């Protein structure tokens, strides 16, 4: 049974998430301004610039490729809350309207990336895996985990919608209550 | 600042004349809300059945406004909401679970008939007394069909659907600077406070039940945002207040706003439901104490109008809207009813006074004191005008 | 301390905490040298608020609202919305109304129909053969509201069927006008005569219930005075007035508060009523015996007599008198031995501190007691306070009364509950409170079952002499009380010393003190204290508690006299 | 017709015996209107022209009701918005719905070794993802949920459980009243607002003494003989000083929502306006959390989340004296330079003059 030790800060972020797309009815907002793919391309070119050993960079370049296609097919699936199903249907309805496939890693926020690592080890744990491949890949998780709390207060700071703009979070209407949640 | 004060009889003003104008369907009382609903359009016409046995047509001139369309309706409401009112019917709703879910219309505010035509005769009286005021034939119009002040932008909360009030009020506004609304109804009017709380050209002073009551808005501490700072005044009262201790809080923070709002147009928004015995109140007032606010109203002699509002008994409401209406055209109402079509609802004195419970009052007068204290000093700043 | 949290916010938060305490907290304001803020909106971000919104001009954009928004559901906190009670009565009421409604639709909704197809045939009749081929008739029927005929027809003709007629109506006018508009007529009739028929019930039954149904705090009232009304309470008021008297003490910028309990006695016949209504109820009481009836009597005649110092004579006089309208020292009834006898025979400072107030010609007096006998004082004020209050609203109920426009128009009809003039309970234009009054003997008597009582004094005092439901079970309280005051010998030597010092006419503060240690004397110390201090110029009664180790007197005022007080408690070696 | 109505039988019908037996002892003016009323457009906007497996009721995917479509081929049933892609009510899939499950297994044919022959085949297409190949051929094979976030992560915080629908509630929530419902119908007019009846809410339980108002120091109990003296004393439930619903000046009982605070609670949040944001962290209870002592006792800053004795930066009482006093006389100090550097900007400019 694998076990994956998230730093405390980044599990409190994960709460407070969870309490803000339920009992304060909030949602996030999108395009947010730094999606999946930006994060993921900083940290594999942050780590490519120091590491020097050429498998150690090909296995980092593996787990940002596989870890983006995954979440890519696995958001709809389940990573929603159920409030905020709506907005999901809404951006396909955009997308199809426009002609364009949806793509989900250039248009959601890390916190989705959080949540997955999150689920992660029952991902893992549910499967027929290799001990040492499901290993190195909670070592290459724990890894990003330690950059990404490095980088903490880039990407997750607080800006109390209701008051000045941009914040991470916006309030919805009580007809997108109504359709979502009570549909 | 509250200060015992006690109960002075109400009495007709001698100079203050003024030709003032009388909207009423004769089809209205027909709709009827389905099955047991508190409000209902019956007592619509109990109202006007006693101003025409009275004989009050002799001292005012009646019309009937002619309706609303969509488009004039759409003023304040999203396209889609208007359309779906006026498409809905009990024979198609399952064809609308989406919008009756988003809309809130099926649940607690049915969809029965006559709807749209309801709502619309509502809608076309407010406005057509706002504009003949606004034009200025009269200098008051009295619509007692309309007043459906909790009706949202795109939802209908509250067993109101069209909320004519702010139509009366933009039309209003077409011409006067400064229009201040004054809602006496025990509920909070939440449609009005909201719909002009990022202005000021609008000033709305609501005084309501707070607590765990109907809506669960309305604190002390809402007090307009925007350039609307400081131009909204939301009055929580408790329990059980009495005739004595509402005419006490109501009169210095209406004359207070006045002496610094300095409004061009009050529309008044004069519901039944806070009189004693409701199904839905809680508050124990008479018939005099619920005719002295708009008694005091009309004292300062501004262009006004009273619009009607809620109304759950259709007794006491009827007899408090015949009183009313005797007492705006400077006549004081003999307490015997004439026979009338609908004499058999008033029993058992058969006369025309409410008589309050004996229900315990718990508005203590520090409370009124702090309250009162923080509107004045809130208010300190809207001495500009 | 670490320049988290602004000035004036840090004000405000101490203000809490050092509010009631003035100096300390401007101290503390001079040393220092001093969007949603409403709980109830929220923020919608600029990209809902583009709605169509038809036809709204310039004016009405820079006017109205679309971004700030609130709803009934975050104010609520998802679970609110608490309702009223509505007792029983009040929704035996609602549904009335309810059928009332029903019944009234029905029939209008029918004739304003009936009316409009009436015209529509006094159109068709004059026209020709070939134009009543060709005749339509548009929906509507040339009428303003298009919903309510297709109404009911559909109630009235099984709606599918109801669909069908209204068709063949619409295309086939001049063979479906008459046979409808017949059978229209028909129905009106019968639902007009079975809506008279049970509008007669109607009335009928709400006349039972309506002044039941609009006057409740009356019936919260059976059980808040047998069980707000035990020693428990009684005590507990004054010990919490006591306590809080206390506690503010120690805000020494609050003055010395008043003695715990006051009281106003005005008016005098109501005395003489209460022992006309104590006396009936022991006549009619079958729990004692005729000697004990008559020790009942004579303790409440004589304690009233005396404490108040009520001439006995003139109270004989107008008691006597009372009785006309219808068709011995205290020590000597305190006494078993009396009574029977009676009824079978038918250095310098303590000197000057002594010296001075021996007060001449005594007008403030006082009484010393355990808990029995401030019960018994308690129960005859409350019954005095409920009398008084009702003989106050006394003159404006007759008014009232006496006004009262009958509509012979509904009597004529009998719409108008005979039942308590039946019986002729209801109040004459005479005194509505001697007929209060003559009608409490009769329910102490029980010549009036108890709910007759309670619905005349709804209808007669339209809402507000409620109180009154209990004027029985008070008295046999009362009474019972007074019989305590024979037995527990205790009790009465207490009493006796009363009698003794209500009867001295000059004493100094020493003989107080000498009547507190011998009364004192009689309980221990696990007994309570407390002066019932009378003051006969102003009619006055001041109740004040006592901790086992307080003074007789409340504290002086001068420095000099509680000296005095000291040096005479001195005087007397008990411990001070 | 025959058709009962809300009076209890047809509408063409007097009263029964029964009723009227439990129920009983033993020209008009306007008729015009149709003359009086003219009608009225004087309003400005005139010219605007104007095998038999029985399905579930619950969604499988998130456990609560609502209009939900049922499964042609397994008994399990999701909200319509609960499908990847959502569906759209208006259209319906035409024909049977098969979920992913179902749709799956008729994929596969019920043959494993076309499972094993098509991972082979997934695994050897990719091989740029050759280590996460197992999750992405899996996840077209698990039907959707709302995500719930890991048992593990919920533990590391005690004051945080999940409500009746898993949602957050962070025991700043009262409780689930349920059967005060029947309560609130009492049987004696004694209903939850406590109207009429503070005899013995005045006093402690346990203790029998008085509950005092910190802001006034009076338990006003007036007399049930006079009641209108009475002040409707309420306690806090996290202090529990008991307040005046006249010094607090809100005016009603907190019973539904949450939990009542004092105005003693210091804060959770801060807004600096100047616009900073928050000085608390939560509850990092259990034994993971490290309590940490200072070696500096004077100007250690280090934190808002204090905790006083006689990483959560312990201090003790005279310290934070010592602290406020340093604010204290710097201000001051501040205060008086910058009225000294203001009049001797003055002096400059008069003395310029
Ligand atoms: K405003
Ligand atoms: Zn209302
Ligand atoms: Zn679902
Ligand atoms: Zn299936
Ligand atoms: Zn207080
Ligand atoms: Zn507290």
């Amino acid at each position: 049974k694998i076990s994956l030790q998230i730093p405390i800060k980044l599990k409190s972020v994960l709460v407070d998430d969870w309490e803000y797309v339920t009992k304060d009815k909030k949602i996030c907002r999108l395009p947010a301004d730094v999606t999946v793919e930006m994060v993921l391309n900083k940290y594999e070119h942050e780590v490519s610039q120091e590491l020097e050993s050429p498998g150690s960079q090909s296995q980092l370049s593996e787990y940002c490729a596989g870890l983006k296609l995954y979440f890519d097919k696995c958001l709809g699936n389940m990573l929603l809350y159920r409030l905020e199903r709506l907005q999901y249907d809404e951006l396909l309805k955009k997308s199809s309207k426009d002609q364009k496939p949806l793509v989900p890693i250039r248009i959601y926020g890390a916190i989705h990336l959080l949540r997955l690592i999150s689920v992660l080890p029952e991902l893992i744990s549910s499967t027929t895996m290799d001990l040492q491949s499901c290993q190195l890949l909670i070592k290459q998780t724990e890894d990003f985990l330690v950059w990404l709390l490095m980088h903490v207060d880039e990407y997750f700071n607080d800006k109390d919608p209701n008051r000045s703009d941009d914040a991470l979070y916006v309030n919805t209407s009580s007809q997108y209550e109504g359709v979502a949640l009570g549909m | 600042v509250y200060e015992a004060t006690p109960f002075d009889p109400i009495t007709v003003k001698p100079s203050d004349k003024r030709r003032v104008a009388y909207f009423y369907d004769a089809d209205v009382g027909n709709y009827a809300y389905g099955a047991g609903h508190p409000m209902k359009p019956h007592r619509i016409r109990m109202a006007h059945s006693l101003i025409m046995n009275y004989g009050l047509y002799k001292k005012m001139e009646i019309y009937r406004a002619k309706p609303a369309t969509k488009q004039e309706m759409c003023q304040f409401h999203t396209d889609e909401y208007i359309d779906f009112l006026s498409r809905v019917t009990p024979d198609n709703l399952e064809m609308f679970k989406r919008e009756s879910v988003k809309f809130n219309v099926g649940d607690d505010c049915p969809v029965f008939d006559g709807l749209y035509e309801y709502c619309s005769i509502s809608g076309g009286g407010s406005m057509e007394g706002a504009a003949r005021l606004n034009r200025g034939k009269c200098d008051v119009a009295v619509n007692y069909a309309g007043g459906l002040h909790h009706a949202k932008k795109s939802e209908a909360s509250g067993f109101c659907y069209l909320n004519d009030i702010v139509l009366g009020i933009i039309e209003l506004l077409r011409y006067h600077p400064r229009v201040l609304y004054i809602d006496i109804d025990v509920h909070h009017g939440d449609g009005v406070e909201e719909a002009f709380y990022t202005t000021d050209r609008v000033m709305t002073c609501s005084f309501h039940k707070y607590g765990e009551f109907f809506p669960g808005t309305g604190e002390l501490r809402d007090i307009g945002v925007g350039a609307g700072k400081n131009y909204a005044v939301n009055v929580p009262l408790r329990d059980g207040i009495d005739d004595a201790t509402y005419r006490s809080v109501f009169e210095p923070v209406i004359k207070k706003i006045m002496e610094w709002y300095q409004p061009s147009a009050v529309v008044l928004q004069c519901g039944g439901d806070s009189l004693s015995g409701d199904r839905l109140g809680c508050f124990n007032l008479s018939m005099e104490g619920h005719a002295n606010c708009v008694n005091y109203v009309k004292s300062f002699g501004i262009p006004m109008m009273v619009v009607g509002g809620g109304g759950y008994t259709m007794r006491n409401v009827a007899r408090t809207w015949c009183f009313e209406t005797g007492l705006l055209n400077n006549v004081v109402l003999d307490k015997d009813l004439p026979y009338n079509e609908y004499y058999e609802y008033y029993g058992p004195d058969y006369k025309l006074s409410v008589r309050p419970s004996n229900m315990f009052n718990v508005n203590t007068p520090e409370y009124l004191d702090k309250v009162m204290t923080n509107i004045f000093a809130n208010l300190e700043n809207t001495k500009y005008a | 301390s670490q320049d988290i949290l602004d000035l004036d916010d840090l004000v405000e938060k101490v203000d809490f905490y050092l509010g009631s305490n003035k100096e300390l907290f401007t101290w503390f304001k001079n040393f220092v040298g001093y969007e949603a803020f409403g709980p109830s909106y929220k923020r919608l971000p600029k990209s809902d608020t583009f709605m169509p919104c038809s036809g709204r001009d310039d004016m009405c954009w820079e006017v109205l609202n679309d971004e700030w928004v609130g709803h009934p559901v975050w104010a609520s906190e998802d679970s609110g919305f608490i309702a009223h009670r509505k007792n029983q009565y009040e929704e035996t009421l609602f549904k009335i109304e309810e059928e009332r409604h029903e019944y009234d639709f029905y029939i209008e909704s029918n004739l304003r129909t009936i009316q409009c197809l009436e015209t529509i045939v006094n159109k068709i009749e004059n026209m020709t053969e070939n134009e009543k081929a060709n005749f339509k008739l548009p929906p509507g029927l040339g009428h303003t509201s298009m919903t309510i005929y297709k109404k009911v027809i559909r109630k009235v003709y099984d709606k599918e069927r109801g669909f069908e007629i209204i068709d063949a109506l619409h295309e086939h006018p001049a063979v479906t006008a008459p046979v409808v508009l017949k059978r229209l007529k028909q129905k009106d009739e019968e639902w007009r005569r079975a809506q008279r028929e049970w509008n007669k019930v109607w009335r009928e039954l709400e006349q039972k219930v309506f002044f039941k149904s609009l006057d409740h705090l009356g019936l919260t009232f059976k059980q808040a005075d047998k069980k707000l009304l035990t020693t428990k309470q009684l005590i507990s008021e004054i010990s919490s007035i006591k306590v809080d008297q206390t506690n503010k003490k120690i805000h020494w910028l609050t003055p010395k508060p008043k003695s715990q309990l006051d009281f106003d006695f005005p008016d005098k016949n109501i005395f003489y009523d209460i022992l006309c209504l104590a006396d009936t109820f022991i006549t009619h009481t079958t729990a004692y015996s005729n000697p004990d009836k008559e020790r009942l009597k004579d303790l409440l005649k004589y304690f009233i007599s005396l404490f108040f110092s009520i001439s006995f004579e003139k109270i004989e006089e107008s008691l006597y008198s009372h009785k006309q309208n219808v068709s011995m020292s205290l020590l000597d009834i305190l006494h078993r031995s009396r009574y029977q006898k009676l009824k079978r025979s038918n250095g310098n400072l303590v000197e000057e501190a002594n010296s001075q107030g021996i007060i001449q010609n005594r007008s403030i007096f006082n009484l010393f007691a355990n808990t029995n006998i401030y019960i018994f004082f308690r129960h005859w004020t409350t019954i005095y306070e409920r009398l008084l209050e009702i003989k106050q609203m006394n003159e404006r109920v007759t008014k009232e009364i006496n006004t009262r426009s009958t509509v012979t128009f509904a009597k004529d009809l009998d719409l108008l509950s005979s039942q308590l003039s039946e019986m002729g309970l209801d109040f004459v234009g005479e005194d509505a409170y001697k007929q209060v009054l003559r009608l409490s003997r009769r329910l102490i008597n029980g010549d009036l079952e108890h709910q007759w009582f309670e619905e005349s004094l709804r209808q007669a005092y339209n809402n507000k002499a409620f109180k009154l439901y209990t004027i029985d079970k008070v008295t046999q309280s009362l009474v019972k009380h007074a019989h305590t005051l024979m037995t527990d010998a205790k009790t009465a030597e207490i009493m006796a010393l009363f009698v003794k010092d209500r009867n001295a006419s000059t004493t100094s503060a020493k003989d107080q003190i000498i009547y507190r240690l011998q009364v004192r004397s009689h309980m221990s110390n696990t007994e309570n204290m407390f002066r019932i201090e009378f003051d006969k110029r102003t009619l006055h009664v001041s109740i004040q508690y006592i901790a086992l180790d307080d003074l007789t007197l409340k504290e002086p005022k001068a420095d000099e006299d509680k000296w005095k007080y000291y040096v005479t408690s001195y005087a007397l070696p008990h411990p001070t | 017709d025959s058709k009962v109505s809300v009076t209890g039988l047809p509408l063409n019908k007097g009263p029964s015996e029964k009723i009227k037996r439990e129920s009983l002892w033993n020209d008009l003016k306007t008729f015009l209107t149709e003359n009086m009323t003219e009608e009225s457009n004087i309003r400005s906007t005139i010219g605007w022209n104007g095998i038999d497996f029985e399905n579930e009721d619950f969604c499988s995917a998130c456990n609560q009701s609502g209009s939900f479509l049922c499964c042609d081929t397994c008994p399990k049933s999701f909200h319509f918005l609960c499908l990847d892609p959502p569906i759209d009510p208006n259209n319906l899939p035409k024909g049977d719905w098969h979920c992913n499950e179902c749709k799956f297994k008729i994929f596969i044919n019920n043959s494993m070794a076309t499972l094993k022959k098509i991972e082979s085949n997934f695994i050897k297409q990719n091989n740029n993802v050759k280590i996460f190949a197992k999750l992405l051929f899996n996840i077209d094979s698990h039907n959707p949920k709302q995500f719930q976030l890991p048992n593990y992560i919920k533990e590391t915080f005690p004051a945080v459980k999940t409500g009746s629908r898993g949602q957050y509630s962070d025991e700043n929530d009262k409780i689930p009243l349920t059967d005060r419902q029947l309560f609130n119908t009492s049987y004696g007019q004694s209903i939850t607002k406590l109207d009429s009846y503070n005899p013995d809410t005045h006093i402690d339980s346990n203790s029998g003494k008085f509950l005092i108002c910190y802001k006034c120091n009076q338990t006003r109990l007036g007399s049930w003989s006079h009641p209108e003296n009475s002040r409707l004393i309420m306690t806090c439930d996290y202090c529990q000083t008991p307040w005046h619903l006249d010094c607090v000046p809100r005016a009603s009982f907190k019973n539904l929502g949450s939990k009542w605070k004092c105005p003693l609670h210091s804060p959770t949040k801060v807004y600096k306006k100047i616009y900073k944001v928050w000085k608390k962290q939560r509850l990092i209870n259990k034994k993971n959390q490290l309590y940490y002592e200072p070696l500096q006792k004077i100007g250690y800053q280090n934190n808002g989340n204090i905790q006083i004795i006689p990483k959560i930066t312990q201090i003790d009482e005279n310290s934070i004296k010592y602290d406020f006093f340093d604010k204290i006389y710097k201000s001051k100090m501040v205060q008086k330079r910058k009225l000294f550097q203001f009049q001797e900007s003055l002096i400059d400019k008069l003395v310029s003059n």
